[PDB]
């Protein structure tokens, strides 16, 4: 059963095993069961850890339900794949990726006075091809002041760095004037409309190029896994795979009583139903209850 | 036997979801007993 | 992908047209060992490219590393180009 | 590997053309008896100072030297036949039928 904080996370979720846990919970509440009071407890560090591990139970069956657009031509399979992961972010409680990674910046650098310590605590989230181009330009503005460039904004020594880092950001290809004019806004709704149409033209060309770089790495991983496997004789392949299949079954049979190992071996019985339901009618496929 | 369902057949099979649940069922109740008992 | 490799085993020359004994005895005895080894090699390549029941276990070597990259603590759909372009909103604004 | 197999099949065609041009027998050059010199000066055991048990070991090393010199003369034929066919497999046709695989 679910712990009533999982089932609040699975309401806007749309995978199968989470909706049938919701639907049997809503069928219990139709038969007069009391909805248990959700906890007004679990302080700021424990609340961010439950949100970390309940979002990952919405993301994990959702990622396995998104077909990769491997070996497709065009942007719309890559835009479908990116839109399904956007919607998986919203179903799991994430915001927009722009609003969720900039929250990661301002959280990791809450205590930063100099921008060299910004550029070292946001190292995991910024590309090293871009972290280096902001560190080389930093040491030139460090050469003009011969004092550490501050994370102040009011400082004029930062204002000449922010005009040099804007020259770096346009060199990568990303419009730093359009990005800044979106998250700041404007007064009228007509001049803010044209900059949102120009941010979302960058943003869609941004997240497509992250999805397409993810597809081009799965395509390159699968093509090197296959070409290594096609160089084996077929007798080696069948026993390398039967050794890997049997070792991975035994790890789920060593684990007794665990919920994951009970569900692992129950899905092995559901794959063998799929192979057996196809053998009865192969022009029809698997037989669904209809 | 035959003809399972549709909502039984829409489940992704070898996802984690239950290692993530088994970890959070043994990390969240084990860390509430860390902040309630914490002095440096 | 296994089709693109099978399509170039479709273009292999029919070596069994040179199996007769008028090719056995005209040929150098070491260029006939190589010819009979290049025919045994094609059956090694062809019997493994048509092992299509092994492609399902090869797909499970791609899944778990992909699925862990989607369990990002930031977002499932995050990438470098978005997180770089959202650094200039963070850096080129005031503090 | 497809080009190595086309090179081997073009070589094995070049062996068959320059053998059928010379109209030579099939088993002649693979038989090392045909490269044996029967007009060899055939050493006399009566001029080699053999003792009592030494004559059959003299006969074996006159035979095995003459069989090895016929085998090594067969190898010198085929090493010269190879370069005659390696230089005609280069200027060749390579119109071979393909292996029937299902489409």
């Amino acid at each position: 059963a679910v712990s009533k904080k999982e089932v609040l996370y699975f309401l806007s979720s749309k995978d199968a095993e989470s909706s049938t846990a919701v639907k049997s919970y809503l069928k219990s509440l139709y038969a007069g069961a009391q909805v248990e009071a959700t906890e007004t407890d679990a302080s700021e560090l424990i609340a961010q850890l439950e949100k970390k591990y309940l979002s990952a139970q919405v993301v994990e069956p959702g990622v396995h339900n998104i077909a990769l657009p491997l070996g497709e031509s065009g942007s719309a399979p890559v835009k479908r794949y990116a839109a399904e992961l956007f919607n998986l972010g919203a179903q799991a409680g994430f915001e927009c990726p722009f609003i969720e990674v900039s929250k990661k910046f301002g959280q990791e650098t809450a205590t930063s006075e100099t921008v060299k310590d910004v550029l070292n605590k946001t190292k995991s989230y910024v590309s090293a091809d871009y972290n280096a181009a902001l560190n080389e330009v930093l040491s030139s503005v460090e050469a003009e002041i011969n004092g550490p460039v501050l994370f102040d904004g009011k400082t004029e020594g930062f204002k000449k760095f922010a005009a040099k880092a804007k020259a770096v950001a346009v060199s990568r290809g990303l419009p730093a004037d359009t990005i800044l004019a979106y998250c700041a806004g404007s007064a009228n709704e007509d001049a803010a409309d044209k900059v949102s149409k120009e941010f979302f033209t960058w943003f869609e060309s941004a997240y497509t190029a992250d999805a397409a770089a993810e597809v081009k790495a799965i395509e390159a991983e699968a093509a090197s896994i296959l070409d290594r496997h096609l160089a084996k004789p077929v007798a080696q392949i069948r026993k390398e795979q039967a050794s890997a299949y049997a070792s991975l079954l035994k790890r789920a049979e060593t684990a007794k009583g665990a919920k994951w190992a009970e569900k692992y071996l129950e899905d092995v019985k559901a794959v063998q139903w799929f192979d057996a339901s196809v053998a009865e009618a192969p022009a029809s496929g698997p037989k669904v209850a209809a | 036997a035959d003809a399972k369902a549709l909502d039984e057949l829409r489940k992704p099979k070898f996802s984690s979801k239950y290692l993530i649940q088994h970890v959070s069922q043994k990390l969240i109740p084990a860390v509430k007993e860390w902040e309630k008992s914490y002095q440096p | 992908l296994s089709n693109e490799r099978y399509q170039l085993l479709s273009q292999w020359p029919d070596f069994t047209t040179m199996y007769g004994k008028d090719f056995y005895y005209r040929a150098h005895p070491e260029d006939l060992k190589k010819f009979y080894d290049a025919a045994d090699e094609y059956y090694k390549l062809y019997e493994t490219v048509t092992e299509f029941d092994s492609l399902s276990a090869l797909a499970s070597q791609v899944v778990p590393n992909y699925a862990a990259r989607r369990r990002s603590t930031v977002h499932p759909a995050i990438g470098s180009t978005v997180a770089d372009g959202a650094f200039t909103n963070f850096l080129l604004s005031k503090q | 590997k497809k080009q190595a197999t086309e090179n081997l099949m073009k070589l094995l065609q070049a062996y068959k053309d320059i053998g059928d041009a010379k109209s030579e027998p099939l088993l002649k050059n693979h038989n090392p008896r045909t490269f044996e010199d029967r007009d060899y000066p055939v050493p006399d055991f009566r001029t080699q100072n053999l003792k009592a048990g030494d004559v059959p070991k003299f006969f074996d090393t006159v035979i095995s030297t003459r069989a090895s010199a016929a085998i090594a003369s067969k190898d010198k034929f085929w090493a010269g036949r190879k370069t005659e066919a390696e230089a005609a497999s280069a200027k060749a046709s390579a119109a071979f039928p393909r292996v029937a695989v299902p489409e």
